């Protein structure tokens, strides 16, 4: 989930995630997760506001431990009468100590033991008073876990209303740049070669420091390479910048700059500072 | 030491090298005369370039830009000139020479006056499919880029061969696809993919028979640079051509 | 000779009519729009004489009829035909071909396992689908009254794993379409998607994997794909593996939020597992948004 400060604007955050179908994710580092929040700004210029989040979470440990739990000896209530309501913190004790294979439980496996102990729990067992109408149970349980495997289904079934979840936070204040700009410029390509239908991409990005410049990359050409040396005219408004550029060539570097944090700056006129450089080659 | 200039020289397949001069006020000379200006209380120069030209060789042609230019001036600045040279084919490297005029025009109209001449050579620091084993070619007589729609076209293909036996080779495009980090695997399918069924040939299993017409159809819309399914077979000692040339978009 | 069986994707769009097929395919796309595109293969057939003589050779098939070629005295010229696929649910592909005869023990202890004799009859029943409506009616062209037909069953001569996807989708390992709200959407909104996967009559062959994973890619309409990062690019929840299961008309519905571009398409992609190198089946429905 996502909070809103008491600032309290017109912050318009449509990405909101809820796994309500899915009780599921994994976080190996193989694959990558990623959650994305479609906010706006302000009605105005805000740039330092607090935002704090909400992730319910478990781990997958006490997962398979909640499902090995309640579908591998304690299933029904005819053996949770008797056999493990006086031995609970027992069972909690022993199962502290399963460490099931979490290795092979991210393919085609889930609810599987690694190679732990399983000799000395019968003796150990066998030392305090546990009745064989529930040390059958409990050994025939890690017999049948130490060489089993489920699927994700029949997961939710156990995860239903029987786990902590842990609704931790963090904090995110929205980060923002300091020199605005916003400047438009248009180019007329001198062809070389007659057209390599060039893929183009108009940036919204600003440069934040003291005595530095702005630096963009001309757009993406994909066919025959190496040519399409494109002239261009700046109407550099709303500022007066420093350009260092004239008549280029679309090819492997070029680099159009333009010195911007020297002179004739600004606030903060957005939620960051920006520079909404649209180029428009017609 | 007012202007640094540097030269950069590119080959065209063309055949015509373009070779672009870039002119940029040097950040040393900014400095040394912009405290002296701001002592004055100056923040932006003047440096006035009324007169840029290039001239060819030892007698001297005026060779012009790529487009067009006014007398521009400005201060902190860096521009660059594109002409276009002709490409050679033997090892006779063209020297060129180069000349400006920066008016160096300190204010209530008390100017300089600074020219500058640079000359130097026009170096560049360092299609036919030919087969391997004998004389036999292959050049595509139609201009190798074409733009047609999905509709049927024809292509050209030619052969220049060895005259003792010019026959005995067949052509197919061998529409299947290529038997193959899943995202660099999903890469190499899509391009196998799209090779083995963007356009078909009309008539594969060709026998040849110095021109050979060949006949497509194309199905699948996008840009086929190097389309690289149709693989002309030798018969005798058996080895296959690829033909590599040849860019036809779909649009 | 031969013959080869390719797909198409493209809508074709009209002043292409022209082209004997592409009238008939796309009369039958343009209106009844349940019979959609993407799911047509054509069939590509060469006629080849060994004459004297010019023929003229018209292709009849169920409904289509094609054009009138000129084939003139040892050529071959490629008859493209349309067909449509044939589907594994609402047929049955997994009964013996009968033999004529009922007097032969005909050596009754055959010697053939169990997916070898089911492919077997995949490889037979396909083609016996496919010359059961195949014809041609040719006629010389300075003769005029010699008219007469052709079979197909001495030429075709058995089929490959090629011909046997492409013809048959019962041969694949899952069935999907996809559904998409508003292909042109503007940048400022989250619309929902929709993956239906339905699988096939091939997952009795592995019996024990449960689970397979879905994964997703994005590629610009150009080329070269997107890394996950999906900066510049679609802004999007949750993850790309997202697990399914064997038997099962699961509904992975995600969402997608753009950032830059108009030109995306989505597809997906099926890994059997979490590691590299388990990949079975490169899934290629492969529709089209815009964002203006």
């Amino acid at each position: 989930e996502l909070s809103a400060p008491d600032t309290r604007n017109d912050y318009n955050i449509r990405g909101d995630y809820i796994a309500t179908t899915p009780a599921l994710i994994t976080f190996d580092g193989n694959e990558s997760f990623i959650n994305c929040y479609e906010i706006t700004a302000n009605n105005n210029f805000d740039s330092k506001d607090i935002f704090n989040l909400k992730v319910r979470y478990n781990t997958l440990k006490e997962q398979l431990d909640c499902f090995i739990t309640d579908a591998v000896l304690i299933e029904g209530d005819v053996e949770w009468f008797i056999l493990f309501e006086k031995w609970k913190t027992f069972w909690e004790l022993e199962i502290l100590k399963k460490l099931k294979y979490d290795y092979d439980a991210f393919k085609e496996n889930r609810i599987i033991r690694l190679l732990k102990t399983s000799i000395d729990l019968n003796k150990t067992k066998s030392k305090i008073r546990n009745l064989c109408i529930e040390k059958a149970v409990l050994d025939k349980i890690l017999i049948c876990l130490n060489k089993v495997s489920r699927g994700i289904a029949v997961c939710n079934t156990d995860m239903d209303e029987y786990v902590r979840n842990l609704v931790p936070k963090q904090l995110t204040v929205p980060v923002q740049l300091p020199g605005f700009e916003q400047f438009f410029h248009v180019q007329f390509e001198q062809m070389e070669t007659s057209h390599d239908a060039l893929h183009d991409t108009i940036a919204t990005i600003g440069n934040s420091l003291s005595y530095t410049v702005i630096v963009e990359n001309l757009s993406g050409q994909w066919g025959q390479d190496v040519i399409d040396d494109g002239g261009y005219i700046f109407e550099i408004l709303s500022s007066n910048e420093w350009l260092i550029h004239g008549q280029k060539r679309c090819a492997i570097k070029e680099k159009r700059k333009e010195f911007e944090v020297h002179l004739i700056p600004l606030k903060k006129g957005y939620l960051n500072f920006p520079r909404v450089e649209i180029t428009n080659i017609n | 030491l007012l202007n640094m200039r540097l030269r950069n020289i590119s080959l065209k397949s063309e055949h015509c090298i373009l070779s672009s001069l870039d002119f940029q006020t040097s950040k040393a000379s900014e400095q040394l005369t912009k405290k002296f200006i701001y002592p004055q209380e100056h923040n932006s120069f003047l440096k006035l370039n009324f007169q840029e030209i290039s001239y060819k060789l030892i007698d001297g042609t005026s060779q012009i830009e790529l487009d067009p230019i006014c007398p521009l001036k400005v201060p902190l600045t860096a521009f660059s000139y594109d002409s276009i040279s002709a490409t050679f084919k033997l090892v006779l490297l063209p020297k060129s020479t180069q000349p400006h005029r920066v008016k160096i025009t300190l204010a209530y109209e008390l100017e300089l006056h600074p020219n500058l001449k640079l000359p130097v050579r026009t170096s560049w620091e360092t299609s036919l499919v030919n087969s391997k084993l004998s004389n036999v070619k292959f050049k595509f007589i139609n201009s190798n880029i074409k733009v047609i729609k999905g509709e049927k076209f024809t292509m050209r293909l030619q052969i220049i061969n060895s005259s003792s036996s010019p026959l005995d080779l067949v052509v197919y495009y061998n529409n299947t696809i290529n038997p193959i980090t899943l995202e660099n695997q999903y890469q190499l399918h899509n391009k196998y993919r799209k090779i083995a069924e963007g356009i078909i040939l009309l008539s594969n299993d060709y026998k040849i028979p110095y021109f050979a017409d060949l006949r497509f159809i194309g199905i699948m819309s996008g840009y086929y640079g190097t389309l690289s399914g149709l693989k002309v077979l030798d018969l005798n000692t058996n080895e296959l051509i690829e033909v590599g040339n040849g860019a036809s978009v779909l649009i | 000779p031969s013959m080869d069986i390719i797909p198409l994707n493209e809508l074709f769009s009209s002043q292409v009519e022209n082209v004997d097929w592409i009238e008939y395919v796309m009369s039958k796309i343009r209106a009844e729009s349940n019979l959609h595109s993407r799911d047509f293969i054509l069939l590509l057939l060469d006629f080849r004489n060994s004459w004297i003589d010019g023929i003229k050779l018209n292709v009849q098939f169920e409904d289509f009829t094609s054009n009138e070629y000129h084939v003139e005295a040892s050529h071959t010229s490629r008859i493209i035909v349309p067909i449509k696929k044939i589907d594994y649910k609402k047929y049955n592909f997994e009964n013996t071909p009968i033999p004529r005869i009922f007097p032969g023990r005909q050596f009754i202890q055959s010697g053939l396992n169990e997916e070898q004799t089911i492919e077997m009859r995949q490889k037979f029943w396909c083609r016996e689908h496919i010359i059961s409506k195949l014809k041609c009616n040719w006629k010389l062209t300075t003769d005029q009254s010699v008219t007469g037909s052709v079979d197909f069953n001495k030429f075709i001569e058995k089929f490959d794993h090629k011909m046997v996807y492409t013809i048959y989708p019962g041969r694949l390992f899952y069935g999907v379409q996809l559904l998409l709200d508003e292909p042109k959407v503007k940048v400022g909104e989250i619309i929902n998607l929709k993956i239906i996967t339905e699988p096939t009559s091939t997952c009795r062959r592995k019996q024990n994997s449960t689970v397979n994973f879905l994964d997703i890619v994005i590629f610009d309409s150009k080329t070269s794909k997107i890394l996950p990062r999906s900066n510049r690019r679609i802004l999007y929840n949750g993850s790309l593996t997202k697990p399914i299961s064997t038997t099962k008309v699961s509904e992975i519905n995600l969402e997608i939020i753009p950032i830059e571009k108009g030109r995306y398409e989505f597809s997906v992609c099926i890994s059997k597992s979490n590691n590299q190198d388990g990949i079975i089946q490169f899934d290629s429905e492969n529709v089209i948004l815009s964002v203006i």
